[PDB]
Order: C-alpha cells, then structure tokens, then sequence
C-alpha cells in the first residue's frame, strides 16, 4: 500500500527541486552541508540530485536516468525528471477512480508518443534553407576527417562517397542503413557507390543469373538435416533400408512448408541454412531461387529496403508483408560473383564498397568511413530546430487527442491522461515567469483547436504571438531525447508494485 | 507452539511471501533490482534469485528456498509456478483442518491427486515428431522469444535464438539427453554491443597470449592433426629436493610432442617468454585446478602429472586457435572451437553497460533451461494457463466418481489449479474470475482443447494458433515438487528458533 | 471504508448465526440468558431466545423479523434459517475480497433461489388432502417430541379434521390465527369437543334470572357496557334517574330481536349492573358479560359481525345466527357453545378446546399441537413432502455444482459457493448428534448418488416442502437486506 | 514555498535592523562575545557580519556583499545592508497581494538601471585633470580620524599616485598593488613616494653586510642558505657553488622567502658574500611573493637551476635608510616599461595606534579617488541622493502599467530609510528633518557644500545595484535541503 506512494508521490518531491529551476528565469535550489560553510547555489539540476543522500529506494531509479540522457546531450536532463513526475502525479488518478492495468497505460503512451513525434516532424523547421551552400560545405567537412586516416590520399574522390551516402537516404541516417563490404585484390581509388546491395555470396547452380518481377519473402528455418549433432543417438531397426525410412518420411512432410511457399507466388526465397536437393529440385519447377548466408544484417536490411518482415514464422496463409524488386543482376567483378539488386520499390539505401590491396587497408577503411559519416549525420539532428515557447508541447497535445477519439475501454482514461502531462511543461515555465499559467495555457489550445498551429506563448508580453516572427525555437532532437526517456523512465516505475531496498555499497 | 496455534500460523506465514511474487509473475510481472554482496549488480524478474536473497526468521518461507535450490538444477525457471501453487493447497488445506479432518489426510490426499491429473494430461497431449518434423525448428526459436520479450534482447532476439538451441545440443546426447550446467559457461564483459556475440565450443581463460609478437592464429603447419595443447600440473621452476639449463630441458618435451600452447597451474618467469617467442609457442597461466577438467574433456586431452610423460596421445586437440580483439578492450581473449561435438560449451555476451551484461546473462541462460526440457521430451503441452484449466476438470469431474474422505481433498485440489490462470489474467488486466469460467465454457459445449490466459493482446481465446507450447517434462516437475512440499510442511507442527548468545 | 462498517455488522451477525447453530435439533445446546429484570429462562427454541436476546445491532435484528415470519408462514425452521443466513455472510467475505459489488451477489441469490425450489420439486412426492391417511402419520410424528406419546393417538384426527373442513380447494393462505387453542382447568386430554361453530373464552352468569340456554338466538358483539352512571325521597329520585337510564338501553334490544349480546369487560368501572340481568331476565334474553379485549378482533371475523359503538347505529344486520346456544359442562368448565352459524361472508371457524388437569398439561399441548397445525398448512399451500434431516440439501448442492459451467462470468462462481452453503444444515445435525462432523457429510454424497429420497421414511420423518421451500426464499432476501446497509447514522 | 521565503526575509529584516542602527559615526555600536572570549567593538558593518557567525544561510549573503562593497566603492557597508533590508520590509505585502517574485526580481534589476542616469543628470561634472576637487576630496574624508593637520599634507600623496596608474580608459585598477608597510617610530611628516617597491622588512643586521649597492638586480628566489641538512671546509664548499652560480648572471639582491622549516642565510655565506657587495634581505612573506612579482616583472624560482638572468629585474640605486627603528630599504629606477610603477608608500609613528589606523584611513581615501577613475562626479551625501531619486518617480510611477507599476511606489518608499536613519542617529526627529528636505526641494537640489561633506557617485551607485541582486536572489530559494 506504501510502495505506489512512495513510488509515485514520493517521486514528485523528487521531482519537485528540479521542477522551479526549469528554464533562465526559474528558481533556484540550496545545497547546505553541516557545517554549512561548504554550500552553494545553482540551477543545476544533475548537481543537487546527485549531492543530496536520498533516503527513499525508489528514488534511486530516476538517478540513472538522469546518467543516460547526459550520455546523448549535456541538455534537457532537468526536463526529463519534470516531465516523468507529471506522468507519476497523475497515475493517482489512475488508481483509485480508474482502476486501469499499468502495463495497459504504458502502451497507451507508446501509441501517443508516436502520434506525438509524427506530429513535430510535420511542424519541424531546419536552417538547411538555401541548400546549394549547405551542400557543398558537406564535402569540405569530410575531407577534415579525413587527417591521420589513409582515406586522406584522395579528398575529392573519397568525400564525394561519403556526402551522397547522406542526403540521398531521405530517412533514418544511422548506419544500419548502410552495407560495407570488405573485399580484396583492388586499390581504394576504384571504390564507387552503389545501390544494388553487393554481397559476397551467390546462390543457385542451373538457375538463370537474371530475374525479372521478383517477389521476396523473408523467413528463417532449417529444411536440410535438423539436429545437427547425431552423437549420442541410438537407431534401433530391423533392416538396413529400414533406418532410411525415417529419413525418407521427412521429405514427404516438406510438401507441407513448401505449399505454403507456393501459394504466396514468390520466385525468391531467403535461408540462412542449406537446403537438401529434393525441396531445391522442386523450387526448379515453379521457379524459386533462394539466397543462403544472409547473417543478421542481411535479414534486417533486406526487410527495410523491399519492405519486408522479420518474422521466421507463418501465423497463418495467405496473410504476410510481402516485398519486391524488378530486376535481380548477377554479375561478377574480382574474380568472385557479385549481386546487384535493380529496382527496389521504395527502397533507401546505400552501399559503399571498399575494395583494398590487403587486410589492414579494409579495417582502417570502415572505421574512418563510419567517423566521417557519424558528422556528416549529425548534421541533420543539430541545427534543425521547432517551435518553443508552448507551441511544441500544445501540439503535441492535438495529437494525442485524435488518438483519444477512436479507443478502447481501458485505454481511454490512460491515453487522455497523457494530454494533461503535456500542457504542464508550458504551465511551469509560466509559473517562474511571473505570469498566470492557466490563462495563458487555455487560451493556447484553443487557438491551435482550429488553425494556426505556428502560435506560442510570448514570456516578455505574456500573451500569444507569433513564434516565426519572434524567432524563439528549441532543439528538435532535445524534444525526442526527453520523450523517449521520460518513456522508459515511467515504463518501470509503472510497474512497481513492490519496493526492493538496494544493498549499500 | 501448540497445534491450535501454528497449524493456523502457518497458513498466514505463507500468504504474505507468496503474494510478493504474484505481481512478478508472467512477462508482464515487475523486474526487481536486486545487489548481490560479491558486488554484482542486474535487473531480472526469475524468482529463483529473488527468493535467494530474501532472509527472514520464519520456517514456512525458508523451506521454500530450500526447495528453489535443488529445482534450480533441474529447472530454475519454474521457481515461480511451485511457490505460488505450493500456496494454493495450503489455502484449501485451512478449511479441511476445521471441518475435522487431519493434516496427515491432506498431505496424502493430494498424492493420489496429483497421479491421476497426469495420466489425463498425457491423453490430450501432443507430439511434436510424431506430428510434424520441420515445425521442430521453430518450437525451440519461438520458446525463447516468450521469456525475452520483457527484456532489451527482444529487438536482437531473431538471431540469438539459434545460439540457445546449439548450446543444449552439444553437452548432451539424443539416447541419454543429459545436461549439466557446469559444462555450460555464462560469462560476460563490459563493452560492445549484443550484436557481435557468438558461441564459443571451448574454454577462454582470458589470456592474451603474453607478449604481442607471437602470432594471434595458429597454422595447421603442413596439415597436422587438429592443434596440440600442453597441460602442466607441476608449476615452472628449477627442481629442488643451471636454472637457465633447466628451462632449456623442459621446453624440449614441448617441442617434439608437438604441443602449439602450454597450460599451467603457476605462474611463469620472464625467461620463459623469452624462449617461447623465437618457437611461436604461446603460454598460459594461472588457471584453477576446476577448469583443467573441462579443457581435457573438449580437446580429447589427458592429465600429464609429471614432466617426461608428454606424448601426442595426451595432448589436447582442438580445430584452431585464433586471437580476436573484441571492440575497444585492451583484454583480447580467445576462441577456441572444435569441429566434432564437445561436451564444453562456452556463452559469450557483450554489452554496453555492466547492468546490461548481466540482464541479458541470466535471460539467455533461462531459455537454455526451456529448450533443455523441451528436449528431454519430444511430446510438450499448451501453455499460458491451458495447462492447469485442464488438469482442474479432469479432478473435479472426477471427484464425485471417488467417494470417501478423499472426496473433499480431491476437489481442493482443482480449485487450488485455478489460482495460476486468475493471476495471470490480473497481470494481463482481465477479470480473473470471468476468465476462469470463460476457459472452462469453451473446453466443455464446444470442443476439448487447451485455451490459457493471454500473455499478450489479443480479443478472444485460442492461443493454439500462435503455437505457444510447454514442455511436458518442465509442468510435471512443478506439481511433483508442490506437492512434496505441501506434504512436509504439514509434518512440521513446531517452530523452534533457539536465542543468540 | 464504506465497505468495513458494513464489513463489522456481518462478523457480529456471524457471531448470532454460531450461537443459535448450537442449538439446532432436539439434541442442540440451550443457551442461558439472564433478563435485565432478573428472569432467567432457557430453551432450545431459536425464535424465544432471539425475542429475549435484546439484540442492540441494527443489522442484527433482521432475524429476528424472518425468524417471526418463519414460524407464522411455515411454523418450522426458525433455528434453520438463521444457519442459512449466516452461511451466505461467510460466503460474501470472500466475494468481496475479488472486487465483487454486492449487488450481483443479491441478484444471484433470486436466481438460485427460484433453481432450488424447482430442482426440489423434481424429487418431492405430491399428495393429495383426499388422502387422509397421510395427515394422520404427519402430524403424529410431531407429537413424539413432548412427554404425551400414547394419548397423542386420539389428538391426530382432532388436527386433520379441522383443516380439511377450512381447506377447501385453491386456498393457498390458510389463517391459523381463526383457530385457537382453548385452556381450561379440569378434564383430561381424551376428552375433546370440536364445536366447528365457535367457543368462547369466557363463562355465563352464575346469577339468579339467567337463563343460561337459548334457542336460535343471534349474538352480536356490542362494545358497550351497561352501569350505572360513573364520571339520602331522595332515595327515590335516585334510583328513577338509574333505573330509566338503564331501561332506555333495553329498549332498542327488545325491537332488534337480540336474544344474546356481549359485553367488552372493563375493570374501570362495573361492567353488567345486577338490576339490568334481571330486566333483561323478564325479556327472555341471555347476557354474557366480561368479554376479553383480545377477542373482540377474533369474534369479528370467525361470527362474520362487526363491532356496534353507539346503541344510535346499532341495527339487526349487524348481528350472529345461531340455530342453538347452550352451556355444557364436562367437569367445572361452564362453557357455552354455539353450532351451525352459516355465514355465508363468513367461514366455519372452528377453535379446539383442550382439557387438563395440571397447568403443566394445557401448556406444552398448547405448543405441540400449535406446531402440527403449522405443518399441516405447510401441505395446503404447497403439496408434497420430502425426508428431513438434510438429505435434499446433498443433492441440490450436486446438482448446482455441475450445472455451475453452464453460466459465464462473475455469476458462475457464485453458483459454487451458494452448493456449499447448503452443505451447512445437514452438518450442523450430524456435529449436534454427536456424531463426527466430516464422516458423516461424506456418507450423505456416496448414499444419495445410487438412490433418490431413501432411511428416515422406516424412522418416520416427514419435512414438509414449504418450510425447506420459505428458509431458502427468507434467506434470500434477508442476506440481501444486510449487503444492501452500506452505512448508517444517527437519525432522530 | 512562502515559509521558507518569508522565514528568511524576517530573519534577514531583524539583522538589516540591527546593522541600521550603527550607521553613521554617531550610530549604535553592536557588541559581540566570541567564544573564546574576544569581545571586539567598532561600528564597521563587514566586521560585525564576520565575526557574528551567522547559522542562517540567506543572511551569509550580506558578507560578500559588504566585500564586494569595500573592494569596489569602498565606502557605504552599512548602508548597503540597510538599503537590503528595506526592499525585503517592503515584500512581505507583495506576497499578500499575490505578486510572483519574477516581477518583483526583474522591477529591482530595471529600477536600478535607471536609478543611474538619474543621479548623473544631477551629478555635477568633473575632470581628473583639476587638482582642486582632488585634493579637497581626501582632505575631507580624513576628518573622522585622528589625523588632522597631517591630514593636508597627504593628500597632494594620494592624489598623484592614484592619476598615474589610472590613465583613462584602463577604468578599475587593482588595489594589491598600493601596500602600505608601517612600523614603529618616526612621524607622519616623514613620507616618501618610492615608485620602484617597498618591501615588508629591514636588511641583514649582522656584520659584513654592505646593506647599500647600486645598479642590482632584483629576483624573486625560493632557494635557502643552509648547511648540508639531509667538516668547516665541507660547509663552505657546499656554499661556494651556490654564491658562484648567483654571480654567473650577476645578481646582487637576494630574496629569500620567510619560512619557519630552515634558516635564512649562513654565517659563513655572509663573508663570501661581503666581497662581492651583494645585498641579501630575509623575512620575505607569502604575501609579497605574489606583490614582487608584478611590479617588478620577475618570476619565483625554486631551484637554483631554475635561476637565469632573464627572470632578474633592474635597480638602479638599493640603499637602507637610517632611522630611528625603521630601517627602510628604497629601490629607484626600476627600468620597466610594460608594468606599471607599483606604489607603496611607508607609514611611520611613535605609536603603534599611530600607523594603525593611519593605514586604514588611507585605504579609504584612495578607494574614493579612485571611484572617479570609473565615472567622474560626486554627490553630496547626507540623504540628498537618496531623496531626490524618489522626486522623479513620482510622476514616472503613473506612467507604467499593470504589476510593475506599484512596485516603483514601493521602490521609492524604502529609498527614505537610509536619510530617515542619519536624522534619528543624530538625535533629531526623524519625520521632520525629511520633510524640511522635501520642501526645500522645489528650489535647492543638491544643497552640505559649506560643510564641506563629499561622496563620490560609485558609492550611491553600487549600494542599488548590489543590494538590487541581493534582494533578487534571496527569493530565488524556495527550499532548504540537507546536502553532504
């Protein structure tokens, strides 16, 4: 009965001293010691959780999250203990007259944080204006990285692989999106990009180097000799031919996975096994070739550039994500068989490979590759900037609300609870500026309600202007890092139905 | 105490610790923080851990780590289930005792109970090779998937699935299907990511072959037989009842049995790594007298007590040995593996916190423990709360055929089943109650089948056709262990806790 | 905590249900209760000691209401009621620790208490009144548990026979508030007069001038009283003044034809003045004087009269028809009957007269056969008997057990719960017995599986449908008046 | 949060109160009892605050802000606390009218931004350049001390030190290189400039000593002459090499740092250092270390590797002064073109109490000359500043609007208290000397000038503006916590 106290409103005296130090006009905290000649005064917020001996179990928690977030950005760490104590002062709401399963709040806020971050790309603004000077300041950034690595032979030519790996993605910059392939018997200056997703390994012996409207399904199974490790076993039979029987009523039973192949019409198959004869030969016939050796990356990226599934499983026919490609190109460059892919459906990507004289030259190569193109990504989260001043935080609240229309029972409650934690980010930078935070909230949401979502809350005039002619903005990538750790901060303590003292070191 | 005292305190006693892993129970339980005094510091739901590091003064509790110790080897997963059906009998066994009826009746009334509910389990259950071979694959990567949804490993999950179900395989045979848990190593280091983790078939010792000029692989030289290691069980010096003459001496028996690397209990001089790197003959040092069993046992090895009994028969043969350095760590271990199957196997995790090494340690070191019942057994049950559902019915119809005083222990006894369905679904967030007798409606007018408690979302019942299954051999073991263990708390009436001097 | 005040009243109404749980059967635990006053009574009758408890707890007090309506709608299973009452409380504790809203447990016990009746009436053998032979056998039965055993034989017919005139067809209610057991001293208990006409509580006047004896007379009832007028030629003046006041009254009876009248006994004033007997003696007109204030509401309704206020409103439709009025004395007793009323409004109220001897005879008769005629009426309401001594309670509890899976949701589980609270009753008679508690409720599920209803019958126990019928029904709406109390105050 | 705000601004009021009634020399003085038993008495207000040990940490604030009120203005250490404690008076209303302490900080910080051009309009004009004001302006502030007659013959001192370090746009001049070293004996009247450097102490004493050279060089040098301290010729041979790698850059002035681990110099290095004429001079304290090497240029050596030629200053003439106990040595010519010439200038008397206080006095005197280096102009005090701010916003209060408004009424009202307070520590009636003030106002405006009263400008400009940031954060503490 006191561990949702503690766990809650014990948490929001926690919460409380980096609640009015929130912003360059908030309040400010005291750190006195026992002799009291030894203290200090600063708004910061990781200082004065970190100094003051915390008696309570459960605020240990928040403590490592604050070390998180300072790992990403030195900023917003305040933010993010403020944001996670509206969501706990709430959950008391949440128990008493709701009466509503934690786990069943937490993916509530899981479907409103990506409403929530959907809603903030649409309304981001960037500095990347007037392109033809941010474009060509992408190589000469490049060529800085390039000191003390052995890529700093050639700037032009190496750069140039570099910038076009970035802005021709049009989506997520990390680098699970990008396919390096080391390779030898070549000199570095004939690398070139390419889209085609060159990898090393071919696949089929009879069957044709060219397909064209593939369809290709991704699944993980072995069909060709199950357990492979026959140690141990004991075969009783009567006879020798026997013994092969066992082995030849597996083969019959193989008709059943492959009928489930057949009926999806794919001419493309992915296995990370082998694959026996007798199921391959049949793949000859209704024209199925399948690609072998397809490790982790392989399996994940094939998925995202022809918009596939994971899954190794078939819950059930006829019903899966299916992707494909228009042309499949088998070529041959090194004295081994390359593939080129042709024509991906909406597929985003790049592949740079890096052939080399030796073995050293290849893992010098990627990892001064992946600095160059780690700066060059940071590009696209820094500098671009939205709209502050509760303009940010009320819009998010627009779409949580349209979340709120269409739910279930359970839901209901836990997903318009959400929308109330929002508006308090811009009621307590309200509260230290000396004005009223609840006529400036309201009229807010009303105004953005229909049209004008630009609008924001002025802390000089105190009234709603203009956010684009004042020129205040916030950081978009500080509005994703306290989402996201504020959403991972409440998915534990929303579980808490017991509190567990940690051992004293 | 007096029998009209404890018999009523006992019941009490175990309500209150029983009711702590309630919340935890499931994938949607609670993960709790829990700091071991060697300093070890990780995050995990098993309740074999949590129940360790309880310490309290009661008898009815401790009898309950007690137990959690011996099921750890067998199954160390099922800590959960015992305790809380444990306590479910003892809640039933609290009206028999005022209605006049012994606790010695109890205590046997449930063997005969729990003997009957199996054969009825064993009718309705299934085959997995009997039925169909290739879904045999997907049974062991999809049992894994279960246990590691609640955990950072569920985003990885699709290639670590395949690592558990090797692991099993090697240290055991088809025929006996014999699995020890020292002959699998759980080890783990600071650093890296989970996505360059692989299996290892051999021992790891943790050395970075001394000085960095001796080569980090060995070659086959001219297709020799596998690779030759030394084990040493005498320590390296000078003998004693010229100290440069002995050293010379000593590495001649290395040279003409053949041996790549030598194993030592003690540690080495500098001289001696002086030799050894003009012969490309890479030394190890300071390894416990324990791990000298499992390198022998891998690489075909034998146990050379003194120094002239060196021969290519008793030295240990592995497929290679390769220096791998791993992220940033200045350690820079080694791998050593075997093409024929070993009886040693070797986990190797990294992770990019401390916290995170040991989270996903104990995490996949459970799914080894489900693929290992899996195993031992080819025919495996519906799970998710299908499994007490049924076995309840079949006691309960059952009762009225069995008169006497065992009629009344026998309907205890279904009713007592029911208690894991009612609270998984208040972990799930359902009526635990409407749940209970929506399962039992749908098992009788329409069909017999096995229908449990939903773990993840979903708007109606049938869970067969996700293909969730249990095995048979792991849900056995749990009603045989609670019931022993409602069977010898009855027999202690007294609790006797002398003083401290 | 709304739910914990309401929480306490069910713990201390527990605590009633466990002490009268003693004292179920003839073999139960009296229960010593010392009055305020200083009387100290004792028995084993649940409806005398919930009268005497003197209960304080609001809550607590509605058993003593069903116990009130159980005795005056079936006359059996006061003690039984309480058990079953106090069953569905322990039962409702672990329903409220699910989360469950009382509500759905009260509107569940409508539905099984309707299942039950049915479920009972599958095995209950009707009969018929046309057969006399079977109320003889009942009501001797009842008889066995007082002293009288061998002169109970001859009080048999006297029970059956009243009720068999009054029954008629489709009655459903019987009153048996019309037929009174009279009281008198002298006789035995062999002696018996029926008189189906109506008996009075009272003798006749023992005066010179009373006739005693009339032929075809019609008594009416008068509330009045006759006396001389109650807020020394002077002599004279006084008695001219009495005895015109006294005869202005006489008047107006001779022109309404009253052969016999009454008079509402007062112990103000006088009630009959010496000197009014004998005008009225001259007018050949019988008077009976110092009638009981408790028989003015019986005598209105058996007679079919009405009370007369005023002597202004008083007329001749208001009175009796009586065909004879005579007074005949067994022994001492100087009581006048009356036969052959034939009322068409009104019934053939009969009221039985008992004789004895010692006050300890016309005592404990008056009990046991007060309790024959209640399950005599238990047969008219409702045909069919079943064997007592919780042998139907085995079954129903089997049958809604297997019959619990056919329901769905919170309302299934209560279906369970409410077998066992009917496993109650026939264990507290086996732990009341001696017997041991738990062998012997195994013994009742193995015999009743193979056979049906069979033995009690060679022990002649006979329950009749209505009181097991009325104990379930009361039961449900007196557990569902108590969950219903989510709180209470100080209101005055 | 208010009970922690209003807890400490009564705490802070009953402090500023009792500092307020030792303002002016006429004040109540406050005592203090140590726990040692010191018992100290004086009407300062820096050191009554420091050696009260105040346990309550909002009311430690008003220490640094005394501080910094002495290192800058230099005068008005009462009066900054009293002007403190008369904005936290006027608070404790504005939290009851439901005023948020944003607009009550940010009103202080513009008011008191304004409150500056206001006294410049009024401020009369001068220059560094006329020696007139100058010299009257030191004059004047030392007729609280002892000195009197003296008193005119230091002020043309002070004045022609404090004009060259300030040139014109160097502004704040750094106050560690004025040191003042009294000893005993001697007179007011005997006072020399000695632009080069003065140093703490006297020279060797003991016989050898040449104690005068000319054209030396002056270094800074942490080395001791000792003995071998892990036979008469091993010693002297250990010392040899030393005096021999001195001589190599031809340094004649040895400093050698005062410390009570070893000995100063030899005996026996007092002879080899005889012929050579090379002054040494012990007793150097840690001070001064950081003091010598700015003025001179040099550097501290520690080791005798260390020690070059380059590191060595220049002194044209080194020679010891005689007089009656004091035994000052002078250095002249000093030769350094980046560094500006250091001064220090010797206080001497018959009584200790003399060069005590002397001392004290001429800090003061030098603080104030040096407040018209950052803004020229002075305003006569005697709550004439204070008094004439309130006169313009009066009419500027009605010009604003909303929650700022009513604080520029409160802001003049407790401007009042620091002029009320002079009146009631002379005896007069408080009320009623303001009022003559105010009616005199529509015709005189700064008129003290016969009375020969001055203060300079930065003094009435820092007390608002320190007291404007105190005052803002004290309610930016909304809590106290125990952190260690």
């Amino acid at each position: 009965e006191n561990a949702r106290l503690s766990a809650f409103v014990g948490a929001i005296a926690v919460g409380d001293l980096v609640k009015s130090t929130l912003g360059p006009k908030g309040m400010d905290k005291l750190l006195q010691s026992a002799s009291s000649n030894t203290c200090m005064v600063t708004n910061d917020g990781a200082t004065i959780l970190k100094s003051i001996p915390l008696d309570n179990p459960a605020a240990k928690v928040l403590v490592n999250i604050s070390k998180v977030q300072d790992d990403e950005v030195g900023d917003g760490t305040t933010s993010v203990t403020v944001l996670s104590a509206e969501l706990l002062r709430e959950a008391e709401k949440l128990i008493d007259q709701s009466k509503i399963h934690p786990q069943t709040i937490i993916e509530g806020y899981r479907l409103a944080s990506a409403a929530a971050l959907d809603a903030l790309t649409k309304a981001a603004v960037d500095n990347s204006h007037d392109k033809t000077m941010f474009r060509e300041d992408l190589i000469h950034i490049a060529k800085t990285t390039l000191s003390s690595k052995i890529l700093s032979q050639d700037k032009d030519h190496f750069a140039e692989l570099a910038t076009n790996a970035i802005l021709r993605l049009k989506g997520s910059t990390n680098l699970e999106h990008i396919q390096i392939i080391k390779i030898l018997g070549g000199k570095l200056s004939d690398s070139f990009l390419d889209e085609g997703f060159i990898l090393a390994k071919k696949f089929g012996n009879n069957q044709p180097k060219r397909i064209e409207n593939a369809k290709i399904l991704i699944a993980n199974t072995t069909l060709d000799t199950d357990k492979v490790k026959i140690f141990g076993t004991k075969f009783k039979v009567d006879s020798t031919a026997k013994l092969a029987q066992l082995e030849k009523a597996e083969r019959e039973k193989m008709k059943n996975k492959i009928a489930k192949i057949s009926k999806f019409g794919i001419n493309t198959f992915i296995n990370r096994q082998l694959i026996y004869d007798y199921p391959e030969q049949l793949f000859t016939d209704l024209g199925i070739n399948s690609i072998e050796h397809a490790d982790f990356e392989g399996v994940e990226r094939l998925a995202l550039v022809t918009g596939g599934e994971v899954v190794s499983t078939f819950d059930e026919p006829s019903k899966c994500k299916l992707g494909e490609c228009d042309v499949i190109e088998e070529i041959m460059l090194g004295e081994q068989p390359f593939l080129k892919f042709s024509g991906c459906k909406a597929g985003e990507a790049c592949t740079i490979v890096l052939r080399g004289a030796t073995d050293q030259t290849l893992d010098e190569a990627e990892r001064s590759l992946h600095d160059a193109l780690s700066v060059l990504s940071q590009t696209t989260k820094e500098t671009r900037t939205v709209l502050g001043g509760g303009c940010a935080e009320m819009v998010m609240s627009k779409a949580v609300d349209t979340e709120a229309q269409n739910i279930d029972g359970k839901k209901s409650l836990a997903v318009e609870a959400f929308a109330r934690a929002l508006r308090q980010l811009p009621t307590i930078l309200a509260d230290n500026a000396g004005f009223d935070s609840s006529e400036l909230v309201s009229k807010l949401r009303s105004s953005i309600y229909n049209g004008i979502s630009t609008s924001g809350l002025d802390l000089n005039n105190g009234t709603i202007a203009d956010m684009r002619q004042l020129g205040i903005v916030e950081s978009y990538k500080l509005k994703r890092a306290v989402v996201s750790s504020a959403s991972e901060a409440a998915e534990v303590l929303l579980r808490v139905d017991n509190i567990i003292r940690a051992r004293p070191r | 105490q007096h029998g009209l005292e404890a018999k009523k305190s006992h019941i009490l006693a175990a309500r209150s610790v029983a009711s702590i892993i309630k919340t935890s129970l499931g994938p949607r339980g609670l993960d709790k923080i829990l700091i071991s005094p060697d300093g070890e510091i990780t995050i995990t739901n098993d309740g074999a851990t949590i129940l360790s590091q309880m310490e309290l003064d009661n008898e009815i509790a401790k009898l309950l780590v007690q137990l959690s110790k011996s099921q750890d080897d067998e199954i160390g997963d099922g800590t959960t289930g015992v305790v809380v059906l444990a306590s479910a009998l003892l809640d039933q066994a609290l009206e028999l005792i005022q209605k006049g009826i012994h606790p010695i009746k109890i205590a046997n009334g449930f063997d005969e109970a729990a003997k009957l509910a199996i054969s009825k389990l064993e009718e309705t259950c299934d085959d997995i090779s009997a039925s169909n071979d290739e879904l045999f694959r997907d049974f062991l990567l999809r049992a894994a998937k279960t246990s590691l949804g609640s955990k950072i490993v569920s985003k990885d999950h699709d290639r670590f699935a395949e690592m558990a179900v090797e692991a099993v395989i090697n240290v055991m045979d088809k025929d006996r299907k014999d699995v020890d848990f020292d002959l699998i190593k759980m080890q783990g280091r600071v650093g890296g990511s989970i996505s360059d983790s692989k299996l290892i078939n051999g021992v790891i010792l943790d050395k970075d072959f001394s000085h960095p000029q001796m080569p980090k692989c060995v070659l086959p030289k001219e297709g020799s037989d596998g690779v030759k290691l030394a084990i040493l069980t005498c320590p390296f010096e000078p003998p004693k009842p010229y100290e440069q003459d002995k050293f010379k001496e000593m590495i001649d028996d290395v040279k003409k049995a053949g041996a790549d690397v030598v194993i030592c209990q003690w540690g080495f001089d500098d001289e001696a790594n002086h030799l050894l790197l003009q012969n490309d003959l890479p030394a190890v040092r300071w390894v416990g007298g324990q791990e000298l069993e499992h390198i022998a046992i891998s690489t075909n090895g034998r146990i050379v007590p003194r120094f002239q009994d060196l021969s290519k028969d008793k030295l240990g043969t592995c497929s290679r040995i390769y220096e791998q350095e791993f992220g940033t760590t200045k350690d820079r271990m080694l791998i050593i593996e075997q093409s024929k199957e070993t009886k040693t196997v070797t986990c190797f995790v990294r992770g990019s916190n401390k916290m995170i090494v040991d989270e996903a340690e104990r995490a996949l070191h459970d799914s080894l423990c489900v693929v290992r019942n899996l195993v031992k057994d080819s025919r495996v049950v519906y799970g998710g709360g299908a499994a007490e559902v049924t076995m309840s019915l079949a006691v309960s119809e059952e009762a009225d055929k069995q008169r006497g005083i065992d009629q009344y222990a026998f309907r205890g006894f279904a009713q007592a089943l029911d208690t894991i369905p009612m609270t998984l679904a208040e972990n799930s967030g359902l009526d635990p109650i409407g749940t209970l007798s929506t399962l039992k409606s749908k098992q009788l007018k329409e069909k017999i089948s096995n229908i449990g408690v939903d773990c993840l979302g979903y708007g109606s019942n049938d869970m067969k056709e996700l293909f969730v299954v249990d095995p048979f051999i792991g849900k056995k073991q749990q009603i045989l262990l609670a019931t022993q263990l409602c069977r010898m708390i009855l027999k202690i009436d007294n609790v006797i806790i002398s003083g401290k001097d | 905590k709304p739910q914990e005040v309401r929480k306490a009243n069910i713990i201390a109404a527990r605590s009633v249900a466990d002490a009268i749980r003693t004292s179920l059967g003839p073999k139960g635990m009296d229960k010593m209760i010392k009055t305020s006053r200083g009387e100290i009574i004792i028995s084993n009758d649940g409806h005398t000691i919930l009268k005497q408890m003197a209960i304080l707890h609001p809550v607590a007090r509605m058993l003593v209401e069903v116990s009130a309506a159980q005795d005056s709608e079936a006359g059996d299973g006061t003690t039984s009621v309480v058990i079953l009452t106090g069953a569905l409380l322990g039962a409702a504790e672990r329903l409220l620790n699910k989360g469950i809203h009382p509500t759905i447990i009260a509107d569940s016990f409508q539905s099984a208490a309707k299942r039950s009746v049915d479920i009972l009436l599958e095995m209950c053998h009707k009969v018929s009144l046309s057969d006399r032979e079977q109320l003889v056998r009942a009501a001797s039965t009842s008889l066995s548990s007082k002293i009288v055993s061998q002169y109970s034989s001859f009080l048999a017919p006297l029970a059956v026979d009243s009720v068999l005139k009054i029954s008629d067809e489709n009655s459903k209610n019987v009153d048996l508030n019309d037929i009174r057991l009279v009281k008198k001293v002298g006789g035995t208990i062999d002696d018996t007069e029926m008189i189906d006409g109506v008996v009075l509580t009272q003798t006749a006047i023992k005066s010179a001038g009373g006739p005693t004896r009339k032929e075809k007379a019609k008594i009416g009832l008068i509330q009045f009283q006759i006396s001389p007028p109650k807020p020394v030629r002077q002599m004279d003046k006084i008695l001219k003044e009495e005895r015109a006041y006294l005869l202005n009254i006489c008047k107006k009876i001779k022109k309404a034809k009253c052969n016999v009248l009454l008079i509402q006994k007062s112990i103000l004033r006088d009630a009959v003045n010496d000197l009014a007997l004998h005008f009225l003696s001259k007018l050949n007109i019988m008077v009976v004087k110092d009638i009981e204030r408790e028989e003015i509401e019986f005598l209105s309704k058996g007679l079919g009269c009405k009370p007369i206020a005023d002597i202004e409103l008083f007329t001749e439709d208001r009175l009796g028809s009586a065909d004879l009025v005579e007074e005949i004395d067994s022994d001492g007793s100087k009581i006048v009957r009356v036969t052959g009323i034939r009322n068409n409004n009104a019934r053939p109220t009969v009221s039985v007269v008992i004789r004895g001897a010692n006050n300890m005879i016309i005592d404990e008769t008056e009990r046991s056969l007060h309790d024959a005629l209640c399950v005599i009426r238990c047969l008219v309401k409702e045909r069919g008997l079943i064997a007592g001594g919780g042998a139907p309670e085995i079954e129903i509890s089997r049958r809604l057990s297997k019959e619990a899976r056919s329901m769905e949701g919170v309302q299934a589980f209560i279906w369970q719960e409410f077998a066992s609270a009917l496993e109650v009753i026939p264990t507290t008679l086996a732990e009341n017995a001696g017997l041991n508690s738990i062998k012997v409720v195994t013994e009742l599920r193995s015999k009743h599986e193979n056979g049906e209803l069979n033995n009690t019958y060679e022990e002649h126990i006979l329950q009749p449908v209505l009181v097991s019928t009325s104990a379930i029904t009361l039961a449900s709406e007196c557990v569902k008046s108590i969950l219903r109390i989510d709180d209470i105050a100080f209101s005055r």
